[PDB]
């Protein structure tokens, strides 16, 4: 759930 | 004697028409192409001055001579002569003054209104690499009226011919935004090859496999992956992109939104390239500056970091790990405890196999959010990574140690 690190901003 | 023989029956291929050059093939070449405007001719010659004396040869070194074909490089009568030439043709050129060197000469060596003999043989011709790597090669057809070229952003004009294995998949006048080709189903290559083109340019281009579709191909057009393409492109008309000096702080805040989002929707999109060049323009406007107010100042800085974060995400997707880095720096730079910029340094990092480098990275992550489950399992990955490269190097040692111990002992007999 750590998929934060794929985000853009 | 061989002067004779073209001054009685030679080819006038003069556009003037003026008998200034006359030409009479000794050697037939293989092929029906013919070099063009800019590209690289590789030739062997002979010359001889109007009594027969050889004052300047080629053969007299066995080594040819290469120039770029109707640049100005070489004598008129060159430029309009080795245009009409087959690879592996010999042929014997009558150049009067008026296409040579004048009336002027080239003193000691050729005299003033000289018509000059030449034996020039054709060995080979390639069209113009724009980048070096073979994957843009430029054929030009018409030199442009230019003076300026198109840059990344600008809104160009242009006719477009597109031939996969030699069958038309596109034939159109189209406008669209240099860099942002995609958007009109037009490959990276063009918008990379029309930067280095001038208004009224015409030429044809070969796209690599690097250059064209890619990977995926193009379904809509029945283009197949990697596969490659040569188009026929007219720089009809351009208009340059404002320079980042060129523009206030008012309108790069304004642009930093607009190619901010239309970065992401790139990368959404999986269209990583194009994502790299509207986050990079961001990068390219406000990195530099300073003067700004409070409010102005804040809001530049978000941008400027969001773009490193971006372009670090963009990098990773691209297998591009040192661009990665980079940014990942630059981000660090601006907020030394980032998360993402941190996280994405160690996943770039261990991708490199900098194991130890990136366990720190990881670990700074935890320093960070210690909530943070991903930084743990790739501190383990390190660990596990790190202990598999030492015994794959220490197994190449050992087999290479054998390999220079079982053929360097048979070196006696």
């Amino acid at each position: 759930d750590t998929s934060r690190m794929e985000e853009v901003d | 004697s061989p002067t004779a023989t073209v001054a009685e029956q030679g080819e006038d291929i003069t556009s003037k028409k003026d008998r200034g050059v006359l030409k009479i093939v000794k050697r037939v070449g293989n092929g029906e192409e013919t070099p063009m405007i800019g590209d690289k001719v590789y030739v062997h010659y002979k010359g001889k001055l109007s009594n027969g004396k050889k004052f300047d040869s080629s053969h007299d070194r066995n080594e040819p001579f290469v120039f770029s074909l109707g640049k100005g490089q070489v004598i008129k009568a060159w430029d309009i002569g080795v245009a009409t030439m087959k690879k592996g043709e010999i042929c014997h050129l009558l150049c009067k003054p008026e296409y040579a060197y004048g009336s002027a000469g080239s003193l000691p060596k050729i005299p003033s209104n000289a018509t000059l003999f030449f034996e020039i043989e054709l060995l080979d011709f390639k069209g113009e690499d724009l980048f070096e790597d073979g994957g843009i090669i430029r054929r030009t057809k018409r030199k442009g009226e230019g003076y300026s070229n198109p840059n990344e952003g600008a809104t160009v004009e242009i006719h477009l011919e597109g031939r996969c294995g030699g069958r038309m998949f596109d034939c159109r006048d189209v406008a669209f935004t240099v860099g942002e080709g995609e958007d009109h189903d037009i490959p990276i290559g063009i918008d990379k090859a029309l930067e280095k083109m001038q208004r009224e340019e015409q030429c044809i281009l070969y796209l690599g496999p690097r250059y064209g579709f890619g990977e995926a191909g193009k379904p809509k057009f029945g283009i197949e992956p990697n596969a490659e393409l040569i188009y026929e492109v007219t720089l009809k008309s351009f208009e340059k992109a404002k320079e980042s000096w060129e523009m206030d702080t008012k309108e790069k805040l304004e642009q930093a939104a607009i190619v901010k989002e239309k970065g992401t929707v790139y990368f959404k999109g999986g269209k990583y390239m194009q994502a790299v060049i509207q986050y990079g323009k961001i990068v390219s406007w406000l990195e530099m500056e300073y003067g700004l107010s409070e409010k102005e100042s804040k809001a530049s800085e978000s941008f400027l970091l969001a773009a490193f974060l971006n372009l670090a995400m963009c990098y990773l997707k691209l297998r591009e790990y040192t661009k990665a880095v980079e940014c990942c720096d630059k981000a660090l730079g601006l907020d030394s405890a980032n998360e993402k910029g941190l996280y994405r340094r160690g996943e770039a990092q261990l991708l490199m196999n900098e194991f130890e480098s990136a366990k720190g990275d990881f670990e700074k992550v935890l320093e960070v959010n210690p909530q943070n489950k991903a930084a743990r399992l790739q501190i383990s990955m390190c660990q596990k990574k790190a202990k598999e490269h030492n015994e794959r190097d220490r197994r190449i040692y050992a087999n290479m140690f054998k390999k220079f111990a079982e053929q360097d002992a048979k070196e006696e007999a």
